[PDB]
RNA sequence: AUGUGGUUUAAUUCGAUGCAACGCGCAGAACCUUACCAGCCCUUGACAUAUGAACGAGAAACCCUAUCCUUAACGGGAUGGUACUGACUUUCAUACAGGUGCUGCAUGGCUGUCGUCAGCUCGUGUCGUGAGAUGUUUGGUUAAGUCCUAUAACGAGCGAAACCCUC
């Protein structure tokens, strides 16, 4: 199926200046893959050391962003975490998400019901 | 509007940056660290008249959580070809001598490098010594059979622990240790159940397992203490012994099992370097032996032999020795056939680590010859021109010259005071083949440097184009 | 290439100088404590002359243990609910017992003999890891519920000369602190403090 | 605080040598031809107010 | 060496001795490299490369030397298949009987019938009622008939959402890997978890005020009651803050 | 300290505001509230008042950390526009590459 | 509203001056910035390196969750407490440190303009005593020495176009 993994997991989001598809060999196993719009921040700077206004050369910053899923049952997290702390992604920063299910004690607020 | 920098068109495609890393939150202190680590390596041992000199043509910084990884590019050396025994001078001029609530927290910076930290190594290597010494007969039998698997099955070597392994206190209380300190010093709740799953490799004895499942029943239902009635029911209650002691037998291997000590030796692969020095460790090794045995009995056998119809304690004579192979090792002063090269990369890395909280790497590559970036021939040209033998001209004509095959054309510019008579100052500007700027996808690069003189500051311009 | 080998001859010799009193020493007492003695030179040897390998696996060691003992990357077990109440641990001693058999059926041990050698050679190395994880870790945490408490508790140490006003104004310094968390404990307990002192020396 | 960040050419040795080398050097050069700081205390002004 | 081997005998000059070892083990050095010697070993310790022909495309030259690095980047599959080739070459140890004593540590209660638990708890409570008297010699004697009526016991016995029962929680929480050995995130200390009101069995009353007291934390369509905490310094401390 | 001579002044001036950052939040708090005695907040006030006016937050301003230029300086970089540009032009400052559009 | 000249003032900081200066340097002047003026102060100095003396085997400077008095304010004087110092701290002396002082008509680097106008040259060959010329002198087309044809010239290089980004 197509549908959402709602459950046991893991996502990675990935930030980046470069594209991540450059080098693909050093992100990990995934079960979907996706990107996120890319955001840009203008600069307009005077070209000259003194007055010469009306000539600006204007540069950017651009910030790239892709999110990685990850099917994981409960015993085997604990053994992901330990690889997924020691990765090397190249040019890039990522986000380690977990989700993962408890249950609720209920003794000591069942005298209120 | 003007003629701009060839970099900046093509800096994107065909050209990519000396550095690679991101952060959102740090940003302003890696911005900084590029260009200050790029500024102090450039002006690191300058040519003399009789030495090359360092000369770095591109730093390739890369940075990943905790770890930082630089690359050094230098030409060879242009030369036409054809001890450490007795040393002094390198040594000591003297021997020296003549809050329980209201704690402190962790102390961050953002900005800038951290402030000046002793080290741990002395900790680490005095822990690794004397433990996990590797000498056990537990530990002497899978060495043996290695060995024989090495040198007669190829089966071994077309197997991927080869392939990692060899890239051409026992460790389980040590790491049960690490993990209880590192829970209870930030205060959560530790079970070590749960951490044996660390010690798990997921890919008969039945009455043995309800043995075990009744042997952890009665230590559960058990220890209501102060009664010495069944304090003395507790001291025959050692069948939580016999759970314990039910599974024993005698084990031919070792273990290379819980990844723990897995990620250190994967540490250790992409991290060795090219230099090792076991010959001239070898070589000292069983001379020192005979240089420290035949240095006492000097007609003073009668403090030994007084230290031996005292008692049994001989050993602090190893203390004696202890004391005499660090007053020799530093007498003479730096290791025995250690690279100096290495010894400065290796002290720049540790001031480097300590500063940035990192453990950073250097690795060098040795190229063929200075024409292969604009920045060297421009550092190479402002070398020539800062002491005074050549025209200008001349060095143009020599670069041309001996040139290597697939440079596609040159172009070199000086401005300053070229004439002496004349203090106009011009520009003389050199070109050769095609330096065709304008066209996107060629390979342009541009470097600039400065001077002193005599009569103020000349400039050098330098385009080179690839092939 | 006779130069070479004639400069490091002549410094060799000079180096180990006269040979007598080696083989004097062969004679004199025997080889069993020159065995203890080399036994000696060996355990030095590894300490005394650098080696390159040594310095390599310390650091890899080192990156190890800066990975995994860092405060900022901690999760706990992922079936588990926290602990409310906040019990106090339970000693190292009685913890290393309670998993006795999986390492006694895993590490080896054939008896309690060689169980008892590993407890030992366990119990002394401890103390040095406590400080390899206070120069990795850092100092301590101290939880949330004790710094409300000191909070809490320096609020209430007022004087009792003061209007109420400024006991109101301090019970609302500390409750709009309890929930900041942008500013440091120690900080924190400063500001209190300083409050405190400063109503103390107009309310004697 | 942490503006004005910390420059790690400081810690090496060898630079700041060459670098106080580099002011020693000029300064001779200056002092050789007399166009060097007068004494402090006896400036050009002082000396003219005396005399 | 005499004179230390006298003043380890005289033992009175013994606080000096350790100053004397931390002295020359820790004070520095003249270590100073001239540069021909910086350069003359340089050349013998590297050899010339011979496939770059110019420094235009060195970042591509190092990250394709790191690409060709099998295991440059690991996982657990990897590892598992490294672990499971040195079982079969002979040099590792199967841990089938290390997952089969894990598995008796945490969950016995469950697999260990309540038929044998009463009897054994039976047998218990009449051996330590024999062994207060101690006529029976309980200090061995006992044992004995422990193990005697334990291999009795055991003769007669040898013939996704979470575990166990309750409402269910579901967590979220963050780590920020940042580069450069600097590892405070403000994101790390953030968690997330949310439960569905209609499994707590509340009265329409009780839901009522529970729905007044919460406001927008509870959301209709999904029946969704998400509390998040960031107030507390540790991503644990605002876990412990949530649940209570 | 740092080594430019013309952020020797804003350096010193920073250091001395974060010295001083907890006295002035604390008397700050104490003249915020009215039901507290005027006494007590005319003492808070003079206290405030006879702080060193150089550690107040306002005299501090952004100085290029490569020059010392005291205007157009990017807090995010802090580097004025003229160093900015020649870094940016070869290719130095990561992430920033020229724009067109 | 804002900039400039002029005028006045203790000071009204300086630069930019036809196109190509004048909502320009200034993408933030109440104090700071600040370079200008008036008072109150300091002199190896707010900061660095070196040498030579003096003190100190734990004292002094230093610092603080500091306190009080006095100054328009910097500062100054007391009272507390912690911690450190021997290839190391401080104090004094002298080499000096320091300068938004002048010269953009001594310079590097950076920029505006002619000008996105289509131009500016070189190597061999030929003509001319020579400076020089041809190539780049025909007939057309093009935004364009862009392309064809013709031509004692044959070929190159920097420019044009395309390669680049975006819709
Ligand atoms: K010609
Ligand atoms: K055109
Ligand atoms: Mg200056
Ligand atoms: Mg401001
Ligand atoms: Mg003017
Ligand atoms: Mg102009
Ligand atoms: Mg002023
Ligand atoms: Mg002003
Ligand atoms: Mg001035
Ligand atoms: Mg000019
Ligand atoms: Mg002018
Ligand atoms: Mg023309
Ligand atoms: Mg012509
Ligand atoms: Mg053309």
């Amino acid at each position: 199926s197509t549908s959402k993994i709602k459950g046991t997991r893991i996502c990675i989001a990935i930030r980046s200046f470069d594209n991540p598809e450059k080098e693909a060999w050093c992100l990990p196993p995934h079960s979907r893959y996706a990107a996120m719009p890319d955001t840009r921040t203008l600069y307009t700077v005077l070209r000259s050391p003194h007055v010469d206004k009306k000539s600006r050369e204007q540069f950017e910053m651009r910030f790239k962003k892709r999110f990685l899923v990850i099917k994981a049952q409960s015993h085997e997290l604990s053994n992901k975490l330990f690889w997924l702390k020691r990765y090397r992604i190249l040019g890039a920063q990522y986000e380690l998400q977990f989700h993962c299910k408890t249950r609720l004690d209920m003794s000591p607020v069942l005298g209120s019901k | 509007a003007r003629k701009g920098n060839p970099i900046s068109v093509r800096l994107g495609k065909n050209r990519s940056s000396d550095s690679s890393w991101f952060s959102d939150y740090y940003y302003g202190k890696f911005v900084y660290q590029d260009v200050n680590l790029r500024s102090y390596f450039g002006s690191i041992r300058p040519p003399t008249r009789l030495t090359f000199g360092f000369r770095l043509g591109r730093c390739i910084l890369l940075h990943f959580p905790k770890r930082t990884f630089i690359h050094f590019f230098l030409p060879r050396r242009p030369r036409r070809l054809k001890r450490w025994w007795t040393t002094f001078g390198k040594a000591g001029p003297i021997g020296c001598l003549r809050n329980e609530i209201r704690g402190w927290p962790k102390k961050k910076q953002r900005y800038g490098y951290h402030d000046r930290s002793p080290s741990i190594k002395k900790n680490l290597s005095k822990l690794l010594r004397i433990s996990g010494a590797f000498k056990h007969p537990k530990y002497a039998g899978v060495v043996n059979d290695i060995a024989f698997l090495i040198e007669n099955d190829d089966s071994f070597k077309k197997t991927k622990l080869f392939k990692f392994f060899f890239p051409k206190v026992r460790p389980s209380l040590n790491f049960l240790v690490m993990q209880y300190f590192f829970n209870t010093k930030n205060q959560m709740n530790f079970d070590p159940v749960v951490v044996l799953n660390h010690f798990v490799a997921p890919g008969r004895s039945l009455q043995k397992r309800i043995r075990s499942r009744i042997a952890f029943f009665v230590e559960s239902l058990t220890s209501e203490k102060k009664c010495l009635a069944e304090a003395k029911n507790r001291l025959t209650h050692f069948i939580r012994l016999a759970n314990d002691l039910r599974f024993a037998g005698t084990t031919k291997t070792t273990i290379s099992l819980f990844p723990f000590f897995g990620a250190t030796f994967f540490f250790l692969r992409d991290g060795v370097g090219v230099y090792n020095n076991l010959d001239a460790r070898e070589q000292l090794l069983n001379q020192l032996r005979v240089k420290c045995w035949n240095l006492l009995g000097k007609d003073k056998v009668m403090e030994l032999i007084e230290k031996f119809k005292n008692l049994g304690g001989i050993e602090e004579l190893i203390k004696v020795i202890d004391m005499m192979i660090e007053i020799i090792l530093r007498k003479r002063g730096i290791p025995y056939r250690y690279n100096s090269y290495f010894y400065e990369v290796k002290k720049m890395r540790s001031f480097l680590s300590n500063r940035t909280n990192t453990k950073t790497l250097i690795e060098s590559v040795k190229i063929k010859s200075v024409y292969q970036s604009a920045s060297l021939i421009a550092q190479d040209i402002s070398f020539q021109l800062k002491n005074k033998r050549r025209s200008f001209h001349s060095i143009f004509a020599k670069i041309v010259k001996e040139i290597p095959k697939r440079v596609e054309g040159i172009r070199i510019c000086f401005s300053g005071r070229l004439k002496d008579a004349a203090e106009k100052a011009q520009t003389k500007c050199y070109k050769h083949r095609k330096t065709s700027c304008n066209v996107f996808n060629q390979k342009i690069d541009y470097a600039p440097v400065e001077v002193s003189t005599r009569y103020g500051i000349l400039g050098v311009k330098v385009w080179i184009s690839y092939s | 290439d006779k130069k070479e080998e004639e400069a490091e001859q002549e410094a060799l010799s000079v180096f180990v100088g006269d040979n007598a009193d080696g083989e004097k020493f062969a004679k004199k007492m025997g080889d069993e404590i020159m065995a203890k003695l080399a036994e000696g030179y060996e355990d030095i040897c590894e300490r005394a002359l650098p080696s390159t390998a040594h310095d390599a696996l310390v650091d890899a060691y080192d990156t190890n243990l800066m990975i995994e003992c860092e405060p900022e990357y901690l999760m706990p077990d992922f079936g588990s609910n926290p602990d409310i109440d906040e019990k106090p641990p339970m000693p190292l001693r009685e913890c290393l017992e309670k998993v006795k058999p999986f390492i006694v059926a895993l590490e080896g041990i054939k008896d309690q003999e060689e169980w008892e050698e590993a407890i030992g050679e366990a119990m002394a190395e401890a103390p040095r890891m406590k400080e390899i994880v206070d120069h990795y870790s850092g100092p301590d945490r101290v939880t949330a519920k004790k710094q409300n408490e000191e909070l809490d508790r320096i609020a209430t140490t007022v004087p009792q000369s003061a209007p109420d006003s400024v006991k109101r104004f301090a019970d609302r310094v500390a409750l709009s602190l309890k929930s900041n968390p942008g500013w440091g404990f120690d900080k924190k307990y400063q500001f209190m403090d300083k409050l405190v002192l400063e109503v103390s020396q107009n309310y004697k | 605080a942490e503006w004005y960040p910390y420059d790690i050419k400081n810690e090496d040795p060898n630079v700041l040598a060459r670098e106080e080398k580099e002011r020693l050097s000029k300064l001779e050069m200056l002092k050789r031809r007399n166009k060097g700081p007068p004494q402090k205390g006896h400036g050009r002004r002082a000396a003219k107010r005396n005399k | 060496i005499e004179a230390l081997l006298q003043r380890r005998l005289a033992d009175k000059h013994a606080d000096t001795d350790d100053e004397v070892m931390d002295s020359l083990q820790n004070q520095p050095f003249k270590d100073d490299v001239k540069d021909e010697d910086f350069e003359s070993d340089f050349e013998e310790a590297h050899s010339t490369d011979d496939e770059l022909e110019d420094l235009y495309n060195s970042p591509e030259y190092v990250k394709k030397k790191m690409q060709n690095n099998e295991f440059f980047n690991m996982d657990e599959k990897k590892w598992d298949v490294i672990v499971r080739e040195g079982i079969r070459h002979g040099i590792l140890k199967d841990t089938k009987e290390c997952e089969e004593i894990l598995e008796d540590m945490l969950h016995w209660d469950k697999l260990l019938p309540d038929d044998l638990k009463k009897k054994v708890e039976a047998k218990f409570n009449e051996l330590g009622d024999m062994c207060e008297r101690g006529e029976i010699e309980a200090e061995a004697a006992y044992e004995l008939f422990k193990e005697f009526e334990d291999e009795m016991v055991i003769q007669y016995g040898d013939q996704d959402d979470p575990p166990g029962k309750g409402p269910i929680l579901r967590w979220q929480s963050r780590i920020v890997f940042a580069p450069g050995g600097d590892a405070w995130h403000p994101k790390n200390r953030k968690v997330k978890l949310s439960v569905t009101v209609k499994e707590l069995g509340l009265s329409k009353h009780q839901a009522r005020r529970l729905r007044e007291l919460v406001g927008k934390r509870y959301d209709s369509g999904k029946d969704e009651l998400t509390i998040t905490s960031e107030r507390f310094e540790h991503r644990e401390e605002n876990r412990k803050d949530c649940l209570r | 300290e740092q080594g430019v001579k013309r952020n020797s002044a804003d350096h010193r001036r920073r250091l001395l505001a974060a010295r001083f950052e907890l006295r002035r939040k604390l008397y700050k708090a104490f003249c915020k509230d009215p039901e507290l005695p005027s006494e007590m907040r005319e003492k808070n006030r003079y206290k405030l008042s006879k702080l060193p006016r150089n550690s107040a937050f306002t005299r501090i301003r952004n100085r290029c950390v490569f020059t010392g230029r005291s205007r157009s300086v990017t807090e995010l970089f802090r580097m004025s526009r003229i160093c900015f540009r020649g870094l940016a032009n070869k290719g130095e400052l990561v992430g920033i590459k020229k724009s067109s559009w």
